[PDB]
């Protein structure tokens, strides 16, 4: 239980080419079935000041030390609390639930 | 519903990427549409019609 910061939302904003000053938060993190990969769930609305929030998934690979954006288009109210599980598959298939 | 079931493929649009088209798009001269498959590599194909699409993927 000695560890170092993996990443932060500022570097994620730089990587995702986001215009900065947007609202980016990490809802959850989960190891997928790949032994050396982990997916981080992000809530973003570009300084929306609106209840709606786009939900995105970014997968971090420790072999390559590389972050990759994923095709995830879901939109939620900001009040939702999201938890997700990865299923038993080679491909990244997930189950989310927002209470 | 009967015969086949529709589903749409759409990727890379997760964020509002804005890449404008360069040049003048090609169009198949004939009214009917056609799909020409590379015989050896099944994945590579060309959709010929109103607009021409050359896909390395299927």
């Amino acid at each position: 239980f000695r560890f170092v910061t993996l990443t932060d939302t500022a570097k994620l904003k730089d990587f995702l080419k986001l215009p900065q000053t947007d609202t980016l938060e990490v809802m959850s993190v989960e190891y997928l079935w790949h032994p050396l990969e982990a997916a981080v769930l992000l809530s973003h609305c570009s300084v929306c000041t609106t209840n709606t929030r786009n939900i995105r998934i970014v997968i971090y690979s420790a072999i390559f030390q590389t972050w990759t954006l994923q095709d995830f288009e879901l939109q939620l109210p900001k009040e939702a609390i999201l938890e997700f599980r990865f299923l038993y598959s080679a491909m990244p298939d997930i189950i989310m639930w927002d209470q | 519903h009967t015969l086949c079931r529709v589903h749409t493929v759409r990727t890379g649009k997760v964020f509002k990427s804005n890449i404008q088209l360069q040049g003048d798009p090609l169009f198949y001269a004939f009214p009917n549409t056609f799909v020409l498959k590379n015989v050896c590599k099944a994945d590579i194909s060309v959709y010929l019609g109103q607009k021409v699409f050359l896909t390395i993927d299927n």
